[PDB]
C-alpha cells in the first residue's frame, strides 16, 4: 500500500535530529533487500521456461533468508520501543513491505536452484 | 582467503547479473584494494542493481581512486544509484565531490538531494558551509530542515 | 478514460510508484493525448517507470513513439532496453527492423532474445537474413527464435 | 499471395493517387496484418481518397493496432473519412474507441454522427448504454429515434 520510496524517505527524516547510528543500517539494509528481491524475479525471468550449483550457489541464496529475517526482527524491535504514533506507522509500513519481501525472496531462491 | 578476491574479480563479468550482483557486494565487506578498479568498471554494468552495490561497495574501500568515476555515477539514469553513488563520495570524504554534490541538490528526486545534501555534511568545509547557510535562509521543504540542522550540530 | 489529464499530471509525481501507474493506466486508456508525456517518460529517473512506458507506448500504437523507443535501445539498462525491442516488434514499424538487428550484439542474452522475437513479428525479407545468421552463429533464445523462424516462414 | 502483398505496401507510395487508392483497397481484401501499419502511415495521405480508402481496409482486416490511428481519424477535416474511420472501429470492436466515439456524437455532419452511434451499438457495453440514454433523454431528430430503439430492444 505504502511506496518503498515513501516509507525510505519518513526513516529519512527520523534519522535528522536523532542519535541512533542503527536507523541508518535499517535504512540501507531495508533498501538493499528490497532491491535484492527485484533482481531475484528478474533472474527467473531470465530462466525463460526454467530452461544452479549446489552448496556454493545455494549458500549465496541461503544466507539472504537469515538477513530479511534478522531485518524484519530489527524494525519490530524498533516499532516496540518508539511511542511516536507517526514513527510507529513508519515502522509498520516497512513491515509490510518487508514482509512481501521476504515470502518472494524464498519462492525465487527455489526456482533458481 | 586471498583467493576469495580473484574469484568474485571474475564473477563480476559473469553473464548473470545476480552472479556480477553476488561479487560486487562480497567485494565491499571483504576491503580489498584489488578490487578498487574492477569495481569502478561495474559502474558502467548495464544492471542497475550491480553498478549500485558497485558504488556501495567503492564506499566501503575509501580508496579516493573511486572519487571521481562514484561522481560521474551522480548523473546516472537511476536514482539509486545517484544516492548510493552520493554515500560513498561522503564516506570517502574527497572535497573534489562537494560541487558536484551541491549541484546534485537540484536534483529532481527528493532521496537523491537528501544523500546528496547528508553527503556534504560528513565532508565538511568551508565551501559545505557556505552551501548549508544558502540552504538554511532561501530553501525549503527537507532541504531546509536538514540544512539548520547542519548549523545547529556541526557548527 | 477521462482519466487521461490526471495520470499524465501524475508522471511527474514525486513517488515512483504513483509515476509507474500512471504510465500503465495511460496505456490500457488508449487516449493519443498520452503519447508525448509518455515519451518523456523514457527518460525518468526511476528505470522501472521507463520499463512501464516503453510498454505503453506499444499499447497505444502510436507511430510517433517509435523514434523514441529505437533511442531506449540504448538505455543504460537492460531491463529498459528488452522492453523497448517489445514495443517495437508490438507496433512493427519498418524503421525498428536495423536498430533491431544491431541489438543483436547486445550483451545481455535477455536483450538478444527480445530483439530476435521483435525483428520476427515485424517481418520482411531483411529480418529473415538476421534470422539465417543468427540459426548459424546465435546461442540461447536467441538462436531459438531464429530457428523457428525458418521453419515456418518460407523464402 | 504473400508476394501480392509486398507488391501493394510499396504502392501506398505511388506518386498516382489512382495506385495509392487500389493497393490500399485491395491490402484490405487480403487481410494480412504485414499491411496494418503501412495502411496507418495512409491515414495522412494527401488525397482524401486514399484516406478513405485507408480506414476501410484497416476496419476488414481487424487488427486491434489500428485502433489509435484511426481515432485521431474521426478529426479528420473530411467528413467521408471520419464515416468510415467510425465504421471500422465499430468492426474492431475494440472498447478503446467507445469514449471518442461519444464525442463524436456531437460531429458537425448528421452522417458521421448516425454512424458513430452504430459503431457504439455494435462495441456494446454499460458506458455505450449510458451514452445510449442520453440520447434517449435530450436527443432529437434521428439520433433520438436510433437511441429510443435500443432501449426497446436491450442492445
Amino acid at each position: 500500500v505504502s511506496s518503498f520510496q515513501d516509507i525510505l524517505m519518513r526513516m529519512s527524516k527520523m534519522q535528522l535530529g536523532s542519535s541512533s547510528e542503527d536507523l541508518n543500517g535499517i535504512i540501507t539494509q531495508f533498501e538493499s533487500l528490497k532491491l535484492y528481491r527485484d533482481s531475484l524475479g528478474e533472474a527467473v525471468m531470465r530462466m525463460g521456461d526454467l530452461h544452479n550449483r549446489n552448496g556454493k550457489w545455494r549458500e549465496q541464496l541461503g544466507q539472504k533468508f537469515e538477513e530479511i529475517r534478522w531485518l524484519i526482527e530489527e524494525v519490530r524491535h524498533r516499532l516496540k520501543i518508539t511511542e511516536n504514533s507517526f514513527e510507529q506507522i513508519t515502522f509498520m509500513q516497512a513491515l509490510q513491505l518487508l514482509l512481501e519481501v521476504e515470502q518472494e525472496i524464498r519462492t525465487f531462491s527455489f526456482q533458481l536452484i | 582467503d586471498p583467493e576469495k578476491v580473484e574469484m568474485y574479480i571474475k564473477n563480476l563479468q559473469d553473464d548473470s547479473p545476480l552472479v556480477r550482483d553476488f561479487a560486487a557486494n562480497a567485494l565491499g565487506k571483504i576491503g580489498d584494494e584489488r578490487a578498487v578498479e574492477p569495481l569502478i568498471k561495474a559502474l558502467k554494468d548495464e544492471d542497475g542493481y550491480v553498478r549500485r552495490t558497485a558504488a556501495l561497495a567503492l564506499g566501503k574501500i575509501g580508496d579516493e581512486r573511486a572519487v571521481e568515476p562514484l561522481i560521474k555515477a551522480l548523473k546516472d539514469e537511476d536514482w539509486q544509484v545517484r544516492a548510493q553513488a552520493a554515500d560513498a563520495l561522503g564516506q570517502i570524504g574527497d572535497e573534489r565531490a562537494v560541487e558536484p554534490l551541491i549541484k546534485a541538490l537540484k536534483d529532481e528526486d527528493r532521496y537523491v538531494r537528501w544523500r546528496a545534501a547528508s553527503a556534504l555534511g560528513k565532508i565538511g568545509g568551508e565551501r559545505v558551509r557556505a552551501a548549508m547557510e544558502k540552504l538554511a535562509e532561501t530553501g525549503t521543504g527537507f532541504a531546509r530542515k536538514v540544512a539548520v540542522n547542519y548549523l545547529e550540530t556541526h557548527k
